[PDB]
């Protein structure tokens, strides 16, 4: 029996980029001309794009023109659909579907379906820090030399500044590459040495600029 | 360019009867339509294309009609494995447009839902995180509006919901709607709510609770 | 002034897909081989899939021949790279690589690259799920919340299967954490609370886990 | 499948240096040999290809030789943009392989780090993940391991790392450590300890807390 298959779908960041492809089996896709179609979650049906035999030509959805673009791979008989700029809209189960009858005509149905896969884009694009202290150990040694900062966790996308007293202490300061954690969001630390005989007298405030949510943040660290 | 429309939006029928859907063109599209089957979940399966011609191994109890602007699927007999969503399709040489589809469904009389709403663990609240699930139970027909106020206030874009398909004894329908806040959020404020509506009330029904009660 | 530019990247679990794709400005990919590499997480680079011009040959690394697949699209300019059935050590920085010179000749070097697209495979291709009792109201409705699990499907009954009747378990949800979530409610008489012990028997396959939750009035 | 090995893995060098990579194939590829530059998150440039030709544009201080299975590339006079990774490649018409890289750093005195750790903060703790902070400031060489332990078990699988790049005043690293966990299983445990090793250290230095003080 003609079968396809798509693959990649997932979750999305608004704005974000995801890319489809679509497998087939039993039959050979250069003869036919290969569409996307995607059900919203009302459970209508939209036409996405579509691309002729040869490439010829490549045909798109208006809600979708300029931001998506269709490929085929002829030779080993694939389809890929990228998507681009994403919006929420743009959620939906997406399926591969073949143009076709039991003789090809110049104009035939969609005799061949896909099971579809999901595409889900969330609304949020961004999503500013939480800022946690990074206390000094109160067992340090008595006449100099401790260490303090700030923790910069669960933001999206990259990147952040951070600047300590607003820029006035910059010796022994590093900030690290963030990591991107299991959660999508990244993290970072940044820290700074200084006197130990320091602590109580100079205030010690972490400035945190994540200009991509325009989110800036203060947080005061003390012992304990 | 061409924008189709069917009629209707939801078609209720009891088996064996005889049901027509209808989709009209914006402009004529000569005989350029074609019908395709849809169950939730599935892909869509082709029925009908050149308006009425049927594809090799679709039942005979499947018939289309119609030219220009003004076209027909017509089920004579409907079967259990009918009941499914039907889409109309304008295709051309090189795109395609679809109607809104048609959803068929089984004919009962109207039942209110029944209403739970259940509060979060406090296992879960513990982790830092507060589902809180609202049910509408055994209810007909799909459509129903839900609605989360916290303290008489009404939410937007933290909840999920889905539903079950119609039941095989009693053709209802489920609902479950799901709330998630984060535990700082769950601990401000004091009342939690759930609001419905549907066609077999004759006036909202709200179920709610007091955290920690 | 030539560019390329990889799109695509992200976070995936083991066993999962991902599609890469590459675009490029200032010249035509069509006279030119191309190349997909990768830096892994110690610094050094890995040679992953070349493509030659009118696609004639494909070649992958033997770590991830029968598992990936490169095509070329010369019309709008654009080369994809299909990841499946993926593994830890696939975690890397991914380019996209141009074959060519001034004058082009059989066998070049890669003169222009990408900046790069970070992709990353989790350890994990499986999760069993957290499971949460719904408490009935101090005709009677109770239930588990089958929360956080991965990849589909879990089964449930109630009770080893002894109870039918009124039972529904909803189609799961995906979560914006891409962690899966359903609920399997029951309807029981308000007389039984007390009496009857009802137990929620959740099995998740892929994850090889199981969890029987006791559901109480409170 | 030919293999390609580069010799030293790591080459420290001052300014202005004559420093040489090598690079050995195991079996003959004639000159099918290219060098790359490539800077930390950026992209590899070209810089030699037939073993010895220079790319436009490249500057003369960068010169490759070798055919065979023995190669080298000679940077005669570093300069501060030089210190970055370095990679030998056979390319073959449809097929290439790397050598496995040679970071090229400013060289200095050994120093050992200074090391801290942090407890998660009451605040992040509350939230109901834990998150404990290990530094290591200012060390050089930049091989170094670090080893958590909670109440003497070795943990595996919930770190990560991340190093800077050579200070620019004193040529030193830096690297940070955070173990992160749920707040049940913070709370299962009471000795909280980082244990580094570094080629400036006689012996591993442990820094560790109770939780709670």
């Amino acid at each position: 029996e003609v079968q396809l298959v798509e693959s990649g779908g997932g979750l999305v960041k608004a704005g974000g980029s995801l890319i489809l492809s679509c497998g087939v089996s039993n039959f050979r896709i250069s003869a036919h001309t290969m569409n996307w179609v995607r059900r919203v979650p009302g459970g209508g049906l939209e036409w996405v794009a579509s691309i002729s035999t040869s490439s010829t030509y490549r045909d798109y959805a208006d809600a979708v023109k300029g931001r998506f673009t269709v490929s085929r791979d002829d030779l080993e008989d694939f389809v890929y659909l990228q998507m681009h700029k994403m919006r929420v809209e743009d959620t939906a189960i997406y399926y591969c579907a073949r143009k076709g009858s039991d003789r090809l005509s110049d104009n035939d149905p969609f005799d061949a379906w896909g099971p579809g896969t999901v595409v889900t884009v969330s609304p949020a694009s961004t999503k500013g820090p939480s800022v946690f202290p990074l206390a000094p150990s109160s067992k340090s040694t008595s006449g100099g030399t401790a260490a303090l900062g700030c923790l910069v966790k669960d933001y999206f996308p990259e990147p952040v500044t951070v600047s300590w007293n607003s820029g006035a202490l910059t010796s022994g300061v590093h900030t690290f590459p963030a990591v991107l954690q299991s959660s999508g969001l990244y993290s970072l630390s940044s820290v700074v040495t200084v006197p130990s005989s320091s602590l109580g007298t100079q205030t010690y405030i972490c400035n945190v600029n994540h200009k991509p949510s325009n989110t800036k943040v203060d947080k005061k660290v003390e012992p304990k | 360019d061409v924008v189709m429309t069917q009629s209707p939006s939801t078609l209720s029928a009891s088996v064996g009867d005889t049901i027509t859907i209808t989709c009209r063109a914006s402009q004529s599209i000569e005989t350029w339509l074609a019908w395709y089957q849809q169950k939730p979940g599935k892909a869509p399966k082709l029925l009908i294309y050149k308006a009425s011609t049927l594809k090799t191994g679709v039942p005979s109890r499947f018939s289309g009609s119609g030219s220009g602007t003004e076209f027909t699927l017509t089920i004579s007999g409907l079967q259990f494995d009918d009941f499914a969503t039907y889409h109309c399709q304008h295709y051309a040489g090189y795109s395609a447009t679809f109607g809104q589809g048609t959803r068929v469904e089984i004919k009962r009389t109207v039942a209110a839902p029944s209403v739970f709403i259940f509060p979060p663990s406090d296992e879960q609240l513990k982790s830092g995180t507060a589902s809180v699930v609202c049910l509408l139970n055994n209810f007909y027909p799909r459509e129903a509006k839900v609605q989360w106020k916290v303290d008489n206030a009404l939410q937007s874009g933290n909840s999920q919901e889905s539903v079950t398909e119609q039941d095989s004894k009693d053709s209802t329908y489920s609902l479950s709607s799901t709330l998630t806040l984060s535990k700082a959020d769950y601990e401000k404020h004091k009342v939690y709510a759930c609001e419905v509506t549907h066609q077999g009330l004759s006036s909202p029904v709200t179920k709610s609770f007091n955290r920690g009660e």
